[PDB]
RNA sequence: UGGUAUGUUC
RNA sequence: AUACUUACCUUAAGAUAUCAGAGGAGAGUCCUACUGAUCAAACAUGCGCUUCCAAUAGUAGAAGGACGUUAAGCAUUUAUCAUUGAACUAUAAUUGUUCAUUGAAGUCAUUGAUGCAAACUCCUUGGUCACACACACAUACGGCGCGGAAGGCGUGUUUGCUGACGUUUCCAUUCCCUUGUUUCAAUCAUUGGUUAAUCCCUUGAUUCCUUUGGGGAUUUUUGGGUUAAACUGAUUUUUGGGGCCCUUUGUUUCUUCUGCCUGGAGAAGUUUGACACCAAAUUCAAAUUGGUGUUAGGGGAGCUGGGGCCUUUCAAAAGAGAGCUUUGUAGAGGCAUUCUUUUUGACUACUUUUCUCUAGCGUGCCAUUUUAGUUUUUGACGGCAGAUUCGAAUGAACUUAAGUUUAUGAUGAAGGUAUGGCUGUUGAGAUUAUUUGGUCGGGAUUGUAGUUUGAAGAUGUGCUCUUUUGAGCAGUCUCAACUUUGCUCGUUCCCGUUAUGGGAAAAAUUUUGGAAGGUCUUGGUAGGAACGGGUGGAUCUUAUAAUUUUUGAUUUAU
């Protein structure tokens, strides 16, 4: 269950500042995104945030700065999201988010999926070929 | 407020910083320091004095806290009556900006002392 | 061994 | 501006980081371009470090405010006391109610003050940057772009607070282009490379002549030289086109002059100088005096400081040769010997009782051999199924073509290929039998026998100490250094010889420091070094722990 966000701001350089910025826009008055220096829970293979926003996930790679993914609790809060905005931009720093559902769910939506670890072998072993 | 103060810096590397000076009383002022002295007296440019007042004390004890300003100007305050001071805001010139300006100001201050030269003679 | 300020004449 | 009178005053000191050692000066003090360590400052420099740097694929938004509006928003709370008169509740300096004379100050503010809450508008700040509108991640995210702002850590150099004046019979001493940028196209000139003609030196090859050797031509094969017909990279003169900016608001803001939106320009100068402006009395203008601010930005050649990589050379440490049997020397360390008696403490064996894996064979336990079984491996390999594919090379089918499937399918590569599995081979981990072996008595109680220490005698070679069974040295044992003789293993080379020895390097190679060169990146480029101060500003100590800050009457409590 993730969902693809394009033309999202380029560089704030720390992470979790970028996620405080992203929680804090998506909805206001959060409980996590009024009150900074929390400590962010880390969710392993804890509900965060409301609206079924699980958590995000952003890198630093040169080839997609901008874009990033997000991933909910179950299809049907990236449903109720995808109907409750319904092609509508929301606002964040200075631009126009797009948002979409991405080809490849994410290791986490694996994780909730498979729970009802093969995959993860599978990319330590696509990770292997591609370093060789 | 991620401005990141300076690690080993007394008041004379501190000086052109927007302060926010804490007194006895806790009537905050801010604004930047331009001199001080033995007894830390320190002037302010722009300075605001900020307080509380009586019934936002209740809400303060344990949100919002509507404090009163009043704009001072450039004033003078005495180190007495004073507690504790601290680096609110950076200056709008950098280190370098600086630099060179202080490098101007040293080489207008040899012309000037080259002009008292010239004029005594 | 001196400094600051002020008033006249050239 | 000179000359003179008058009014006030004529100065708190000492010092410039700390610790240890050596030397000098007549316990105490001073100095060392003296040595090691810590700390501070400055300049460079690097740490896959820490935080931040605003859409333009729109008409937004982040931070701080409004001493801005709606807003006289909504909900609450106050707007003086005393004497007396006509009634009066009444412990007050008649407090309370209605009216008044008089007496002291008498915040304005009630459109006031506090709390609550939303919307709109406007100000200051930025990289409003370079590529792309992209399928990454449990070791949670390729932080491996050009920078800027703030900070941490680490390394190198210089100095021990810093700046002006004078002297040095001290060193020093550069420039060039540009004053909107970038891109594309056309033309001249220059430099570097490739192809052939007039060609030339050497050479692989071809052909002809001639005396073994050489000469003529081609391949300008190979490298180089002359010239420039053709091609390519870079710079520059001019023109034209496209994109952006012109807020540069005094239309580039270094200055002056001319001048500009059918354009973005031209000329001159630049730190003992020049430019612009303010203030004044001299009764227009003009001139004089005192001050203020500016003299800039980018790129390039030369020089220099520093950071990183590679190469050459020197010095040092391991490798180097080591391990062993024999001799001499001598260093260190430990104690010399044996029997008997007593059984002081210990150890072994045997006797009695109790308890324990089963009191004993076997069973059981321990080692592990993979000989075998069972079991396991993000184990590996190969293949099957989704299509096993790809180097779409070729053939065939569906098909205009593309694309799909299949073969030539091991000719080479991708573990299998799966985001479900499975097949077979191999090793390793655990268990049991076995190739096999060890083990089957231990703990508590009682007494005896044997060995050694506490003690007594005889002893054992001599010196020192000593009451002595006595302690140290010659004595003896063990180990390490030199030294020699042969064996074995061994880095490289040679030789007897490829068993193995002999000789040499006592090496190839790793690290540190120093000398030199090349490449990548950054800063600076006109002042610097020494000395002198009845020099200036900073830092420490004492006056100064007493009314002026900094050695306390600001947690509002009896």
């Amino acid at each position: 269950s993730a969902l693809y966000f394009q033309n999202l701001p380029s560089r704030p350089a720390n992470k979790e500042n970028y996620t405080r910025l992203l929680l804090k826009h998506i909805n206001p008055n959060n409980k996590y995104a009024i009150n900074p220096s929390l400590p962010l829970p880390h969710n392993k293979l804890l509900l965060d945030d409301q609206m079924g926003l699980l958590e995000v996930s952003i890198s630093r790679s040169s080839k997609m700065t901008n874009q990033a993914f997000l991933t909910f609790v179950t299809q049907e809060e990236a449903d109720r999201f995808l109907e409750k905005y319904t092609t509508t931009a929301l606002k964040v720093q200075g631009r126009k988010v797009r948002m979409g559902k991405a080809r490849t769910n994410s290791l986490l939506g694996l994780s909730i999926e498979m729970q009802k670890y093969n995959l993860d072998i599978k990319k330590v072993l696509k990770a292997r070929k591609l370093k060789r | 407020s991620k401005i990141q103060v300076a690690h080993s810096s007394r008041l004379a590397n501190l000086i052109d910083y927007k302060l926010r000076v804490l007194t006895q009383d806790g009537r905050v002022y801010i604004g930047q320091l331009m001199a001080f002295d033995k007894h830390m007296n320190l002037v302010l440019n722009e300075c605001i004095e900020e307080r509380v007042p009586k019934t936002q004390l209740d809400k303060l004890r344990p949100l919002n806290i509507k404090v009163e300003k009043r704009v001072l100007g450039l004033t003078i305050l005495r180190g007495e009556q004073i507690l504790s001071t601290v680096v609110e805001d950076k200056p709008l010139l950098s280190k370098k900006e600086r630099l060179v300006r202080d490098k101007k100001e040293k080489k207008q201050a040899q012309k000037q002392t080259k002009l008292r030269k010239e004029k005594e003679k």
